[PDB]
């Protein structure tokens, strides 16, 4: 719950070191993911991170390569990627979402209930 | 080739093991499809796994119902292999991303997932009472061998499988993403090919028919039995020398012998799933207590997970090296192991292995990494498990199959089967609770693997063979 996100401009072929931080409930309850808006564009799903850390999964593209992985302790969750090209000049949210029994994909918008703010890291 | 052995037994060996082969190959993928093909959370990834499991665990008490109360054995397990395979069908069916997409992946998956369990649980306890029946009742040393071999057998496809799994799931391309479609059609295709090599076996096999709807009578004798004794306000002789013997104004003795046996049997079987549980408790915690431990060995880096499969592969060391060897030397002499001190000893084996598990932890522990265990030194607990699982299972295969009346031979390898169930749900509810540390957690699997092996010693003493 009230998920902050920042990050900050890079170059091309540079990599980026986002974060995440929850405050106000419980971070090992939350099902973490990264979706990324490009202007034009709906939404892209980036990474997602369960609650304990164990199952991690990426997008298709995952430019280059990430790496997601969060910190109960303090609630700050990160995402680092590596091979950043001039696509992904995007404003990245974080999506947070509670435990619970459900079908539907964790890669998806549907999925998560608690939106952060965006972060335009540019190339 | 002239001996004890009937060549059927040669068909249905190679079928199980064809069957477990793939079980076990389409369990190992399972969690990972729910959750890098489905896209499913880790929680209701795990719980629909382990409701699978569950669920795998409990049929036995339908296919042993349907078996020795309609349709006998090789008619239970020829129609339970023909859902096992339709369901196997869903499941690959389910796994290609071509055709639908979260909504027809998801329920053909389940609904496979479904008839897998249906089937299993029906051809696990059948199987096993057809193979047994195939001997001659005289022919108690050829069946014992046999039960042996059967182990083996689902030792062998189990081992196979996790050798051959990650060959069949590493860098494919089904559709422009990964194949799960394969790792669900090997496994589907070696269901099949187990229920054509038992099938081709049918003119040689000893099928015996159903004795009626042995089920059926059953429940209504005892609930008979059990209503009849209640004279409250008079009464002179409700049901004397046992709660059975004057359920007999119907229900001849010949079914209230039949209902005997079988409780006895289930009441020595009483503690078995609290045996189940705490013997579970070795392929989580030791892999925790072996990330802790060097595994380089000098030759070949040894991952911590990799040691579980040193549990099947003890085992094929073990079960023609007991059978053939150590319970020989033990006939040598006056001893006599009576298939009921082998289970005894085994459990006894089991503590001590876990007994010695919290010992290495407590040496672990005594780090200060000068005196850092290797991998090795979980060789010893691993071979005492393995040992007192060599000793309890085949035993008690075998106690279930010559201890059952034979209008219910099905029936008895269907509560062992449900001890393990019962079991599996013990190690569920008490896995999340956890609040000790690891060597007093073994300290205490060891002391209650002890005292569920005196309960169960004191049970079998007074135990009745049936005879
Ligand atoms: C009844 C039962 C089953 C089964 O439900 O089909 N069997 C397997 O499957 C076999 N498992 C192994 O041979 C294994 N080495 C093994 C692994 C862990 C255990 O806590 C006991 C046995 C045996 S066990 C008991």
């Amino acid at each position: 719950q009230l998920v902050e996100s920042g990050g900050g401009l890079v170059q091309p072929g540079g990599s980026l070191r986002l974060l995440c931080v929850a405050s106000g409930r419980p971070f090992n309850d939350y099902d973490m993911g990264w979706f990324r808006q490009a202007p034009g564009k709906e939404r892209e799903f980036v990474a997602s991170i369960s609650w304990s850390g164990r199952v991690t999964d990426y997008s298709d593209s995952m430019k280059g390569r990430c790496t997601v992985s969060r910190d109960n302790a303090k609630g700050t969750m990160f995402l680092q990627m590596s091979n950043l090209v001039p696509r992904d000049t995007a404003v990245y949210y974080c999506a947070a979402a509670r435990r619970r029994w459900t079908f539907k994909a964790t890669n998806t918008e549907e999925f998560y209930e608690t939106w952060g703010q965006g972060t335009q890291v540019t190339v | 080739f002239g001996s004890s052995y009937p060549v059927s037994i040669a068909f249905i060996v190679v079928n199980e093991f064809c069957e477990r082969f793939s079980y076990y190959g389409m369990k190992a993928v399972l969690t990972l499809y729910f959750l890098y093909f489905l896209h499913w959370n880790e929680d209701t990834s795990t719980s629909v796994y382990h409701a699978f499991s569950s669920l795998c665990y409990f049929t036995p008490i339908l296919g042993a119902a349907i078996a020795d109360s309609w349709l006998g054995k090789f008619k239970t397990i020829i129609y339970l292999s023909l859902v096992y395979v339709l369901g196997h069908v869903f499941k690959s069916l389910g796994a290609i991303p071509i055709l639908g997409g979260k909504m027809l992946h998801t329920i053909l998956s389940l609904v496979g997932l479904s008839l897998i369990a249906l089937g299993t649980g029906g051809i696990k306890p059948c199987v096993a009472a057809f193979g047994g029946d195939q001997f001659e009742e005289e022919h108690a040393e050829a069946r014992t061998r046999y039960f042996s071999v059967f182990y083996l057998a689902i030792n062998a496809g189990s081992l196979i499988s996790t050798f051959i799994t990650p060959m069949l799931r590493g860098d494919v391309k089904c559709f422009g993403q990964d194949c799960y479609a394969l790792a669900f059609g090997v496994p589907g295709l070696l269901m099949v090919l187990a229920l054509v090599v038992f099938a081709m076996g049918s003119k040689m096999y000893r099928k015996p028919p159903p004795e009626g709807n042995i089920v059926a009578q059953v429940i209504k004798c005892i609930w008979f039995a059990l209503c009849n004794r209640f004279r409250n306000r008079s009464g002179d002789l409700p049901k004397r020398q046992h709660w059975l013997d004057w359920a007999a104004e119907k229900y001849p003795k010949h079914l209230i012998a039949d209902v005997k046996a079988l409780t006895r049997v289930l009441f020595l079987y009483i503690p078995l799933p609290m045996f189940w549980a705490l013997l579970d408790q070795q392929g989580s915690r030791w892999t925790l207590q072996a990330n802790k431990m060097n595994g380089d060995l000098g030759f070949f880096v040894l991952q911590p997970d990799q040691m579980q499969v040193l549990n099947p592969f003890l085992v094929l060391i073990f079960i023609p090296l007991f059978d053939l060897v150590i319970y020989r030397l033990i006939s040598k002499c006056r001893i006599n192991f009576s298939s009921l001190r082998k289970m005894a000893v085994g459990m006894i084996l089991a503590c001590l292995a876990f007994a010695v598990a919290a010992l290495v932890e407590t040496k672990i522990n005594g780090m200060i990494p000068v005196n850092k265990l290797s991998i090795a030194w979980q060789l010893p607990q691993y071979v005492l498990v393995t040992a007192a699982e060599v000793m309890f299972s085949v035993t008690g295969l075998e106690f279930s199959y010559s201890q059952a009346p034979s209008s219910m031979k099905s029936v008895l390898q269907a509560a062992w089967l449900l001890t393990v169930a019962v079991g599996n749900i013990i190690v569920l509810v008490v896995a999340q609770f956890s609040g000790l540390a690891q060597w007093a957690e073994f300290v205490l699997f060891s002391c209650l693997l002890l005292v569920v092996c005196l309960i169960f010693s004191v049970m079998a003493y007074y135990y009745v063979p049936l005879k």
